[PDB]
C-alpha cells in the first residue's frame, strides 16, 4: 500500500494493486489480534477488523490535481463456499460491487466462472460510454445479462415440461445462453481480448437473436451498430 | 438439533422449494392455457358433433374424428385435474412449506446466536 | 503430505477443515449423502478440485489426452447431470427430453461404471491410469455417439434396446487383470462402437 | 424447363441419366437462389422470421411458386406447421412471434392466392379453424392479416 502510495502522490503515475488470499491475511490478523490476548468476537474474529479493512481498501482512489491514479482490486476466498463469512460481509458494504465465482461452471470444464448475475460494479457507469469505452457497452452488457438470466429461467423451464413447450423468446434466450456460455463466457488462461473485440463478440453473439428480441437496446445505438 | 449444517440443509430445501414453486407456477400457467384452448376446442367439437346427429357408407371416417375430439376432451379434463393438483401444490409451497422453513430457520438462527453469545460470554469471563 | 480431517457429521463448517482448506493444495471431499447410501467411497462432484490440475495437465502433455482433456469433458457432463438431476428430483421422470434422458443415463453410468470401486474385491482392488482413461474414453464415446444418434433422428427407447451388451461391458471395463489386456479391450470397445451403427 | 423435361425424359445409358440428374441438381442449386428461396427456408427451419419482401414481391413469390408443392405440398405443410405449432401450443402473441405469425399469414395468403389447390390441405391440417380463430387478436394488424386471409379463403369455396 505504501509502495503504491509512493508511486501515486509523489511519482505521479498510474498504479494497480492486487491482493491474494485475503482470508489468510484475516487469519493472520486474527493471530496478531490474539497476540494481545484480547477476547475475540463472533466466530473468533476481531471487532476492529472492519477498521482494519477500512485502513486497507481506502488506499485506492483518485487525487485532485494529480494525474497519477491508484486502483486496487483485492481477492478473498469464501470459507466453506459460503458468502455468509464475516470477511465477505466486511468487503461487501465497503467496496463497490463484487465479483463472485460459480463452482458449477468451474466444474463444467470451462474458462473463468464469474457469474454474470452476482457480478456488479457501482462505478461501472463511469467506466463506459463515448470517450471511455463505447456507447454500445452498457446497453449490450445489460442485454447480455438479461439474456443469461432469462436463458437460465428458460433452462429451468425446459427441464420441467420439456423442449416442446419452448417459446420464441424462450428458445432464443436458450440459444443465447448456451452460446454465451460456450463462447462469450469462455476466454482462456493466457487469453486477453480487447474491449472492441469484446463488444464485437457481444454483437456477433447477439446476432443470433432478432432485431425485436432486445428490449434493453436503444434505437439510435442499434442503428449505428448493427451492420 | 440447532446446528449450522441443519440450517444449511433447511435453507437449501427452502431454496429448492422456492424454485420448485416457481416451476410449478409456470407449469400451472401453461397447463391453464392449454386446458383453456382444449376447452374452446371441446366446445367447438361439441357443436361440430352436435351438427349432424339425428344414408350410405364412409361413416367410419366420421365418428373417428369425433372419437379423437373426445380423446382430446378427456385429456383436457385430466389436464384440468392435474392443473388443480398443481395449484394445490403451489398453495402448499406458498403459506405452508415456506412459512415453516422460514420460522424454523429463524428459531435455529436465534438458538445458534444465543449459544454463541453464551460461549463468547463464558470466554470473556 | 497426505492429511485427513475428521469433520463431525460430514459438515464442511468444521474449523479444522476450514483452517486446512486455506493451506492444502488439494482437497478430496467425502459426501455424507453417498456415504450413507452404502455407495463406493464418496466424492463430491462440485466440491472436489485441484490447483495442480494445470501443472498436472502440463505433465500430461507428454502422456497425451484421454483423458487429460476428457476429464474436463466428463466434469462438464457430470455437472450438467447434477444440475439436471437437481430439477429432476423436483420434477420426476414424467416430462423430459431425449438429451435429458441420455444425460441421466450418462450420470448413472458415470456413477456405476467409473466412480464405483471395490477395495475388498481382488479384481476391483485397483485400476490403472490408462485403464480409467480407457473407461472414461469408452463412456465419452458412447455418450457422444448417443448425442450424434439423437441428432440422426433415432429415438431413445430403440437406441437403448439396441445394444444391451455394450452397457454391461462398459460397466465391466475396470480392470480386472491389467495392464496386458488393455489395448485388446480398447479394440473390442471400438469394435462395439462401430457395431452400434 | 429444358432440364425439367430432360429429367422427365428417359435414357438407355446409365452415365447419361446420372449426368442428367446431376446437371439438373446442379442447375437447381443456384436456381433456387436469385431471388433466394433459401432465405425464407432459413427463417422457416429456424422458426424465426423477419422483415423481407419475399411474400410481398410477386416476382420472388413466383420464383418459388413451383417449389411450393412437391410431394403432398410438403413445403406448404412445413410452412403451415409453424403456425399450427403456434396455434395448438404457445399462442402467446408478443413482439417477434406476433409479427412472425402475421408474416406467415400474409405469405400463406399469397400462396393460397397463387395455388387454388392448396385449400384442400388447409382443411385437413386444421388450418381452416385456426385461420378463423385468428380473426380476433391482440394486434389490429394481425387481425387485419387474418381477415385478409379469411377473405382470401372466401375468394374460393
Amino acid at each position: 500500500l505504501t509502495t503504491a502510495e509512493y508511486l501515486a502522490y509523489q511519482t505521479e503515475r498510474h498504479v494497480l494493486t492486487i491482493l491474494t488470499d485475503m482470508s489468510s491475511y484475516a487469519d493472520a490478523l486474527r493471530e496478531v489480534s490474539a497476540a494481545r490476548e484480547e477476547v475475540p468476537g463472533r466466530r473468533g474474529y476481531p471487532g476492529y477488523m472492519y477498521t482494519d479493512l477500512s485502513t486497507i481498501y481506502e488506499r485506492a482512489g483518485r487525487v485532485e490535481g494529480r494525474n497519477g491514479s491508484i486502483t486496487q482490486i483485492p481477492i478473498l476466498t469464501m470459507p466453506n463456499d459460503d458468502i455468509t463469512h464475516p470477511i465477505p460481509d466486511l468487503t461487501g458494504y465497503i467496496t463497490e460491487g463484487q465479483i463472485f465465482v460459480d463452482r458449477q461452471l468451474h466444474n463444467k470444464g470451462i474458462y473463468p466462472p464469474i457469474n454474470v448475475l452476482p457480478s456488479l460494479s457501482r462505478l461501472m457507469k463511469s467506466a463506459i460510454g463515448e470517450g471511455m469505452t463505447r456507447k454500445d457497452h452498457g446497453d449490450v452488457s445489460n442485454q447480455l445479462y438479461a439474456k443469461y438470466a432469462i436463458g437460465k429461467d428458460a433452462a429451468a423451464m425446459k427441464a420441467v415440461v420439456g423442449e416442446e413447450a419452448l417459446s420464441i423468446e424462450d428458445k432464443l434466450s436458450l440459444e443465447f445462453l448456451e452460446k454465451f456460455e460456450k463462447t462469450f463466457i469462455t476466454q482462456g488462461a493466457y487469453e486477453d481480448r480487447t474491449v472492441f473485440e469484446s463488444l464485437d463478440q457481444a454483437w456477433s453473439l447477439l446476432r443470433i437473436y432478432p432485431k425485436e428480441m432486445l428490449n434493453r437496446i436503444s434505437p439510435k445505438i442499434l442503428d449505428e451498430f448493427y451492420d | 438439533f440447532p446446528t449450522r449444517m441443519t440450517l444449511g440443509l433447511m435453507k437449501t430445501k427452502l431454496k429448492g422449494a422456492n424454485q420448485g414453486y416457481s416451476l410449478l407456477k409456470r407449469k400451472s400457467e401453461a397447463l391453464t392455457k392449454r386446458f383453456r384452448d382444449i376447452t374452446k376446442r371441446i366446445d367447438d367439437a361439441k357443436q361440430k358433433m352436435g351438427r349432424v346427429m339425428q344414408a350410405k357408407e364412409i361413416y367410419s371416417r366420421a365418428v373417428e374424428t369425433l372419437v379423437e375430439l373426445a380423446s382430446l376432451q378427456t385429456a383436457f379434463i385430466i389436464l384440468d385435474e392435474v392443473i388443480k393438483v398443481t395449484n394445490r401444490r403451489v398453495n402448499a409451497i406458498e403459506h405452508v412449506i415456506i412459512p415453516r422453513t422460514e420460522n424454523t430457520i429463524a428459531y435455529i438462527n436465534s438458538e445458534l446466536d444465543e449459544l454463541d453469545r453464551e460461549e463468547f460470554y463464558r470466554l470473556k469471563k | 503430505i497426505v492429511a485427513a480431517v475428521s469433520p463431525a457429521g460430514g459438515d464442511f463448517s468444521d474449523p479444522v477443515t476450514t483452517a486446512t482448506l486455506g493451506i492444502t493444495q488439494v482437497f478430496w471431499g467425502l459426501d455424507k449423502k453417498l456415504a450413507q447410501r452404502k455407495h463406493f467411497p464418496s466424492i463430491n462432484t462440485s466440491v472436489s478440485y485441484s490447483k495442480y490440475t494445470n501443472v498436472l495437465n502440463k505433465f500430461y502433455d507428454s502422456n497425451y489426452p484421454e483423458f487429460p482433456v476428457l476429464r474436463d469433458r466428463m466434469k462438464e457432463i457430470l455437472s450438467n447431470a447434477e444440475e439436471l438431476e437437481q430439477v429432476v428430483q423436483l420434477v420426476g421422470k414424467s416430462a423430459l427430453s431425449d438429451s435429458d434422458k441420455i444425460t441421466l443415463d450418462v450420470a448413472t453410468l458415470i456413477k456405476e461404471d467409473f466412480l464405483q470401486q471395490n477395495g475388498y474385491s481382488t479384481y476391483d482392488a485397483f485400476c490403472p491410469i490408462w485403464k480409467t482413461f480407457d473407461m472414461m474414453r469408452a463412456f465419452i464415446s458412447y455418450h457422444d455417439e448417443a448425442q450424434k444418434a439423437v441428432a440422426n433422428g433415432a429415438n431413445w427407447s430403440k437406441l437403448a434396446d439396441s445394444t444391451g451388451d455394450v452397457k454391461h461391458a462398459v460397466s465391466s471395463s475396470k480392470f480386472f487383470e491389467p495392464s496386458r489386456g488393455e489395448k485388446e479391450v480398447h479394440g473390442e470397445f471400438e469394435k462395439l462402437l462401430s457395431t452400434m451403427q | 424447363p429444358t432440364v425439367q423435361s430432360l429429367s422427365e425424359r428417359k435414357y438407355s445409358d446409365e452415365e447419361l441419366r446420372q449426368d442428367i440428374s446431376n446437371l439438373k441438381e446442379i442447375l437447381e442449386n443456384e436456381y433456387q437462389e436469385l431471388t433466394s428461396f433459401d432465405e425464407y427456408v432459413a427463417e422457416l427451419d429456424s422458426k424465426l422470421l423477419c422483415w423481407s419482401p419475399p411474400h410481398v414481391d410477386n416476382g420472388f413469390w413466383s420464383d418459388n411458386i413451383d417449389e411450393f408443392k412437391k410431394d403432398n405440398y410438403k413445403i406448404f405443410r412445413q410452412l403451415i406447421e409453424l403456425l399450427q405449432a403456434k396455434v395448438r401450443n404457445g399462442d402467446v402473441n408478443a413482439k417477434q412471434e406476433k409479427i412472425i405469425i402475421q408474416v406467415a399469414l400474409n405469405d400463406i395468403t399469397h400462396v393460397v392466392e397463387l395455388l387454388p389447390e392448396s385449400i384442400d390441405v388447409l382443411d385437413k391440417t386444421g388450418g381452416k379453424a385456426d385461420i378463423m380463430e385468428l380473426l380476433n387478436h391482440s394486434d389490429s394488424r394481425v387481425k387485419y392479416e387474418a381477415l385478409k386471409a379469411t377473405q382470401a379463403i372466401i375468394g374460393y369455396t
